DNA sequence: CAAGACCAATCTTTACACTTGAGTATTAAAGTTACCTATAGCGCCAAGTGCGCAGTTTTT
DNA sequence: CAAGACCAATCTTTACACTTGAGTATTAAAGTTACCTATAGCGCCAAGTGCGCAGTTTTT
DNA sequence: CAAGACCAATCTTTACACTTGAGTATTAAAGTTACCTATAGCGCCAAGTGCGCAGTTTTT
């Protein structure tokens, strides 16, 4: 490595806050400048102080402290490595010796030196500057050729993207002519004068008299050894000269240092302040793909060997990011040598930075990784779900509209091996998420045996909860008595109804609040219905026979080039009373376009719509005994369960509910022959029926806090997960934002 | 935003109902009597223990949970503040090379209440909170003082055991952390403090923290306040250092 | 030029504390008639009555004027002196957001009562902004759209039947172009640039208007990504997004390393497809 | 540093279209106290009185201050405010020379009837001015 | 245009760092014909020479090249290379002075050799210069 | 008696050695340094012009 | 015993009073402040869901 | 019959030859140019897959 840690105590906006295990690619997110361009001033300060410079000191995060500091860890291990063998007698060696090496070694006894020696040890070199309430400086070392010396192994290069100059390319030398180390001091710029002029002559003096002649003409500062390298450089390469211009100078940039620094041991650390400005994200994609190019050709392991490969280690490079296809591409391409950095507000106001996991064992995953997975990671507040639907409901713009405070919060499908490798508790990451769920993930009915079986899930849940099976005693008692009760659950017998349809006594909506109180605390949510069977309850039954009205009365049209004729054909043939329902399929049909018919066509039509919403009526209130029926059978249609969890495939394949089953066939086949389409879980029933719904009851109230509570009334435990969601969000941005 | 508590505050989050007739029938809230304090004797030192079902109890501890904790404090106190440890306490003296550690003898005994008075001042309003009788700052200190039968000639006195007593330790002596604070770091030295357990470390190469210098300049800044170095707890090493165990 | 100003608002040389042009644009968009309020009348009423002493101010003013070698005011200037005293205040990554948001809000609100429909044209509103940021931004936008809008249900006093400014903005960045599609429907229009053979710049419209409210609703920064796509292999399954997004492969053959890879069920396909949005970002749909 | 304030006029880099130091310099040297007129009465008193219906001007204003998100006007503001508007004019080598002239100008009048004495420093006066111009300006 | 070349110096906006007119003036204004001497031939010629093992600072150059994507090298490119290695300095109020004074030197020296005679209009040569500097100058 | 705090330069800036990519006991050459100075009132000598080398206060 | 070094805020920024240009004994109003919060595991009570108020180490 | 206005490139940029400072009859080498492309529906041939070369309108 390069640096192994730095940590900054009462400066800026940072309390006390400590970066380490740095990897060879770090790339910072987060809400803007909350710490990103403090950090960056601190590295900054911290690198000019170094040099001797003379600037401002930094601002004390609070006046109640005498001192603010900055301490850098340098990972001297591989020049120790370097000076120390007998081979490299050189005078650069002898002086890094002498300078950082001794002092910590001449203490030392000879056990504890050859212990140093022949153990796979590492050394650090650790460096702090202090400053005082009246702007003085400390330095924790008093030696400046040590400051001196650390700041030449460990160079600091800033690249800023927005203020770059494309046409100012001295950066570019001033690295270049350090970074490989020719010593062209032995060669005199006497002997090289001479030596220049003597070659380059057209005439041997020729081109010296018009050079000394323009001398004594031109008063000129003796060369600096910078100078002449970069003078050297650039002459002997091929060209001088080189949106679009911005990405080539980065790539350029460091496709110069990952090439030079293989033969060198001055290994640089590069910050890099928004790569993607100004950038197509196809470009962006492409600058991270061209940089792990260049990145793994020089690499050289157990496998990939040969003349052009080294094993000096990498710069260090930190770059500042906006969006998601840079980090997307990083995590991609670097695999297990990159981490995410993630900026964001403590309650005092201070700046708190965390790691995100983004290393993944799950080759597939890392495949599969998109731009949608990498948006997750500048979320506020993560709404992990389980199906299609969630991401229907909870996207609904009608919806979010009347709560603006849970339209900050995405809302992302994950699979189980997805959650597992994604979410940010494995990742220790303080990007507030909670995972929706149904309970049937924990619990399995068998109506044959009346008897519930735990899932493996809940094993699971049970056993991360019992860590105190291992600890002291505290006020955790009734966490143990609920895990005793959910371990009754297992032996415990329940009976049912309608063959299985109905529970006679149990309400699952117990069980339901005393799991989600238990598991709270693991951020996992707990719904008690699924959100099929959340959407048709007991008390949006009306609006949804509304909805079906409307399916009918506008959203259905006439299949027939000619409305009048055919009309009255099928008027004619088939009566309006006792064959309604073949008249109605004949005559009617679900389409987008709606061609303008006849004002008797459209009467003839009206009529017939009302009397089959009326037959539709009376039979939907006679075939179900009560409304609870009603619910069920809607919900099942839909892909829904029963109180019991069960499916309709799940039924038929078992062969409970025959009854039931039949009748909810009869109903699809004849009566809802024209919402069989939209019977599937992925036909988007979900946006008209939420979007008739709000429409209709703005229709009927004009109060947004009145709208809300109607919305809150129809839905329960949408709107209780919508308003728990929000209260969490809320409290969350005032943990950042306050 | 700085807190300031006022005669509302107290009345409705702090007293709540401990002192409801105290308030509504206009008469002063009275001392921290003997009869509420029990005395016990743990070696050469005495605790003060006042029993739970008083309300000077819950006002203490609501005192605790809503008012002294959000006043700020140094950073180089480690000691009963959120999120202080001892190791915490101990961590900063890792990279320095000779170690130096001293004491405040009767740290607690030593804190005077008229300086417990002027730190807590600014921080609550000045008003009359029963008539023209009582200050609301004066009856919030009546919370948190007493008078210990056993040393009359003090009076007024922080007592080891109550609910408030090491917070406002930390509050009266921010000022002297600062102090100590800013001498050590302007001659290079590493300070924290635990209680009244103070470390210093000098990471360079130098003989600062065995001179009788350093601890003459200690004694000089802790004699502000009044407070005194227990010469017995002083030690003074280097290259390692054997603290309490650690 | 006067009934259809343009507006050209650039967010990366964008100026945090010179807010000339917010002056410029209100004191011209909203038509005051100040000529017929003569500046003498005018000097004499506002020292008649700001002054402590009727005249003392006066007095000082004239001392300074007697001073101070100034020009004739021009009526711009007197407008804008007029409107910014009379508001409260003067002064005011997410600072250019504020700006650009609070331009916006002033152009969509001043224009309800005129006549005049200037055209704005935004460079990179995205830029130097946080994902949710331009997500928040685009939502303020259409918040301050929709709740001006009157139409055959939402009427009352305070909405308006004026027609809107017309908004250009180039952006790169699919949170943007998302949003955008998301919240304004069938009111906006994707304009592609691309070149021809003999390297001329040929533009395109890409649909972007969807009959299908739930791929509305279900819109992401995934189907938002596509409209940058240089080439777009469409497939049906998960197996074969596993398959051409293999690293390894794609490392052998870098040319295929620019097409983007994404499965399309045949509602998707049928609403999301560059045939039917007659757009030149070619692509190919495997089926088996 | 109240008491005797600095003004330094550089003439090279001067700024013949930013004047901000022109209006920093006279709402400070005559002390006007509009503290005691309250900005809210004064928003109201000027509102009531610069309306062409009582309001009419207000309800424009009040339409742009929900609109437009201020900051609260400091004191400086907004006596610069008050003095340039109630000025017949706010716009203005030989322009650097006017600059000049009137800045030694408005400190040399508007300093009479103050205790407040600056200190006036002067980076080359006569840089880009004809002889008679720097004469004339002396 | 390239016989009578016209130099235009602002002595007020001159730059004391920035010196390419100095090189665009100089590799114009005397007549050597580097074209007939190959680029190809030159860089060959060159990195044989310099070169501490022959090849060694061509390897460095050749991974350097083969890293930076560069511009062909224009010929006036070329010879300011040229002429600002062989010197043995490209480093260099009265700074204002020095440029000037220098910037006349160059011309006066150079063009005696050539037919090329070009027009210099200096902008107030005189501007932050004591009196006994611009006669001194003069 | 007895001790933490024991100037600021000294020419300066850059920098690998060994056999071409990894390495377990201690600074320096080199380009520029990069330019400096004899002897100030008194004495010797040509012999009155020109050249060579008997205060106060404070520390004390 | 005995002492130099005795936090940082506390709302902040600006500023004449008297009779219109000189003047020999002690801060402040005002615009904005400009927005804050009860109650986190345990006990009471409806009676098992929902609402109100028996550790280690270190100082000691 | 009879005429002013008779594309825009064509590779591009720079530039002295003769014996070292003045001189009275006609463009160019050279570095880069600096990189290009066979064959798009129909016919031949392996013989139905794969490889090689009978419209409208307007000018007329």
């Amino acid at each position: 490595m390069t640096i192994e840690s730095i940590r900054v105590k009462n400066l800026l906006s940072f309390d006390d806050v400590i970066l380490r295990d740095f990897r060879d690619i770090n790339c910072i997110i987060g809400r803007n400048n909350v710490g990103k361009s403090n950090l960056l001033k601190v590295i900054r300060y911290f690198y000019a102080k170094l040099e001797n410079k003379k600037v401002i000191p930094l601002d004390f995060h609070t006046n109640y402290n005498a001192v603010g500091e900055i301490t850098f860890t340098f990972d001297t291990t591989r020049i120790k490595k370097i000076v120390t063998s007998r081979k490299n007698n050189g005078r650069f060696h002898k002086h890094i010796y002498n300078t950082l090496f001794k002092s910590s070694s001449v203490k030392l006894n000879f056990e504890e030196l050859i212990a140093r020696k022949n153990s796979t040890n590492k050394s650090f070199f650790s460096l702090t500057l202090t400053i005082c309430k009246d702007d003085s400086v400390m330095w924790s070392v008093d030696d400046p050729k040590v400051r001196s010396l650390l700041a030449t192994l460990y160079p600091f290069l800033y690249i800023e993207t927005r203020h770059i100059d494309l046409y100012d390319w001295n950066p570019i030398w001033k690295l270049i002519s350090n970074l490989n180390s020719f010593n062209f001091d032995d060669v005199d710029h006497d002997e090289l004068v001479n030596f220049l002029d003597e070659k380059i002559s057209s005439r041997k003096g020729d081109y010296k008299k018009y050079i000394d002649r323009v001398v004594s003409v031109i008063d000129t500062k003796p060369y600096t050894y910078k100078e002449k390298v970069i003078n050297y450089i650039k002459v002997a390469i091929k060209g001088d000269s080189f949106g679009t211009n911005s990405n080539k100078f980065l790539e350029t940039l460091l496709h110069l240092l990952i090439t030079l620094t293989r033969t060198e041991f001055i290994s640089p650390i590069v910050y890099i302040d928004e790569p993607e400005v100004g950038l197509h994200p196809k470009l962006a994609e492409s600058f991270v793909s061209n940089l792990n190019k260049i990145y793994s050709k020089f690499k050289k392991t157990s496998e990939l060997s040969g003349p052009g490969r080294y094993k000096t280690p990498y710069p260090n490079i930190f770059y500042s990011t906006h969006s998601p296809s840079i980090l997307k591409q990083t995590i991609k391409l670097f695999g297990k040598d990159q981490q995410v950095l993630h900026f964001s507000k403590k309650k005092d106001g201070s700046t708190r930075v965390n790691k995100i996991n983004s290393t993944y064992s799950d080759e597939r995953f890392l495949n599969i990784f998109s731009d949608n997975e990498a948006r997750l990671f500048f979320s506020e507040y993560i709404v992990f779900v389980e199906g299609a639907t969630e991401l229907e409901l909870f996207r609904n713009l009608s919806l979010l509209n009347l709560y603006p405070a849970f339209s900050l919060a995405d809302i992302y499908d994950a699979n189980e091996v997805i959650l597992a490798n994604i979410n940010p508790g494995y990742s220790k990451a303080s990007i507030p998420f909670v995972i929706i769920k149904d309970i049937d993930t924990l619990i399995d009915y068998s109506i044959k045996t009346e008897k519930f079986s735990l899932r493996p899930l809940f094993e699971k849940m049970i056993k991360e909860l019992t860590k105190e099976f291992d600890y002291y005693d505290t006020g955790f008692g009734r966490v143990r008595k609920e895990i005793d009760l959910f371990s009754d659950i297992q032996s415990s017998t329940k009976k049912h109804m309608d063959s299985g349809l109905f529970f006679k006594r149990f309400s699952l909506h117990n069980l339901s609040s005393r799991i989600n109180k238990v598991s709270r605390k693991l951020n996992r949510y707990f719904m008690t219905t699924t959100i099929e069977g959340a959407l048709i309850n007991e008390q949006s039954l009306p609006y949804f026979f509304n909805w079906i009205g409307d399916v009918i009365l506008t959203q259905m049209t006439i299949n027939n080039p000619n409305p009048d004729k055919f009309i009255e054909a099928m008027r004619r043939r088939y009566n309006i009373k006792s064959q309604v329902v073949p008249l109605f399929k004949s005559v009617f049909c679900i389409g987008l376009n709606h061609p303008v018919y006849s004002s008797a066509v459209d009467k003839q039509a009206l009529r017939i719509k009302l009397s089959f919403l009326n037959y539709l009526k009376r039979k939907v209130y006679s075939d179900f005994n009560n409304e609870k029926e009603i619910v069920l059978a809607l919900r099942l249609a839909f892909g829904g369960k029963t109180e019991t969890q069960y499916t309709l495939d799940k039924l038929r394949k078992d062969g409970e509910a025959e009854l039931f089953r039949e009748k909810i066939k009869n109903y699809k086949n004849n009566e809802l022959f024209f919402l069989e389409p939209q019977m599937t879980k992925t036909s988007g029933w979900v946006t008209t029926f939420l979007n008739y719904t709000i429409e209709k009851i703005t229709s009927e109230e004009s109060d947004d806090d009145r709208i809300r509570q109607k919305l809150s009334f129809i839905f329960p435990e949408i709107i209780s997960i919508i308003e728990q969601a929000s209260s969490s969000i809320e409290a969350e941005e005032s943990s950042l934002t306050g | 935003k700085m807190i300031l508590v006022d005669k509302v505050f107290y009345e409705k989050i702090l007293s709540v109902e401990s002192f409801k007739e105290n308030i509504i029938t206009q008469s002063a809230i009275p001392k921290i009597s003997n009869k509420e304090v029990r005395l016990i004797s743990s070696g050469s030192k005495i605790f003060y223990a006042i029993n739970n079902t008083s309300p000077h109890s819950h006002v203490q501890l609501r005192l605790n949970r809503f008012f002294l904790s959000h006043i700020p404090l140094n950073s180089a106190a480690k000691a009963f503040v959120r999120g202080g440890s001892y190791l915490k306490y101990l961590e900063p003296h890792i990279y320095g090379s000779s170690y130096c550690r001293l004491d405040i003898s009767s740290f607690f005994n030593n804190i005077s209440f008229d300086d417990v008075k002027q730190s807590l001042s600014p921080y609550i309003k000045d008003e009359y909170l029963i008539g023209t009788e009582q200050k609301l700052i004066d009856a919030i200190l009546n919370s948190v003082g007493y008078e210990s039968p056993i040393r009359k000639d003090k009076g007024m006195i922080i007592p080891m055991g109550f609910r408030t007593s090491p917070a406002i330790s930390n509050i009266v002596f921010r000022k002297m952390d600062l102090l100590i604070q800013d001498f050590c770091a302007k001659k290079g030295v590493i300070y924290s403090r635990y209680a009244d357990d103070m470390l210093f470390s000098n990471p360079r190469e130098s003989k600062l923290l065995m001179s009788d210098y350093f601890i003459d300049e200690i004694s000089s800044l802790l004699s502000i306040m009044g407070f005194n170095i227990n010469q017995s707890k002083y030690i003074s090493r280097e290259k390692e250092i054997s603290i309490n165990g650690y």
